[PDB]
């Protein structure tokens, strides 16, 4: 029971360590999305002008 | 003027709604990292019984 | 001629941020209810323990 509680832990820390890694990650290419779609924009009036 | 008014109008409208998004988007995120903590809970208090 | 460009161009700003910021409150309320509703089976699962 304390081997498979202590294993089991194991598996709760990676679905929040590993969890924690890819939402950062993930919250940086979401930045990186939106900020394309606000420069696309400035082409457009950049070239017009 | 009236254009320049309104302007300012509209950009200060986006100042303060960008105020009350970036709360509810820090909001949002605590609110989705207490979901993942319950469904651990879930998880492990179903897997216990 | 040019001005009046820019006022249309903050005014739909505040379109598109409102619809961004309408978009989070409804997910907003998705997470309360489902926070709540996880509320409700850990309970019934930890009282059933």
């Amino acid at each position: 029971e304390e081997e498979a509680k202590t294993h089991e832990a194991q598996i709760q820390e990676m679905r929040q360590k590993h969890s924690q890694a890819v939402e950062e990650l993930a919250e940086q290419l979401e930045q990186t999305k939106r900020v394309k779609a606000n420069l696309e924009k400035a082409k457009q009036t950049l070239e017009n002008e | 003027a009236k254009k320049e008014e309104e302007l300012q109008a509209a950009l200060a409208r986006v100042e303060e709604e960008a105020a009350q998004k970036n709360m509810a988007l820090k909001k949002i995120r605590e609110l989705e990292s207490q979901i993942s903590e319950l469904q651990e809970d879930l998880e492990s208090e179903r897997a216990s019984r």
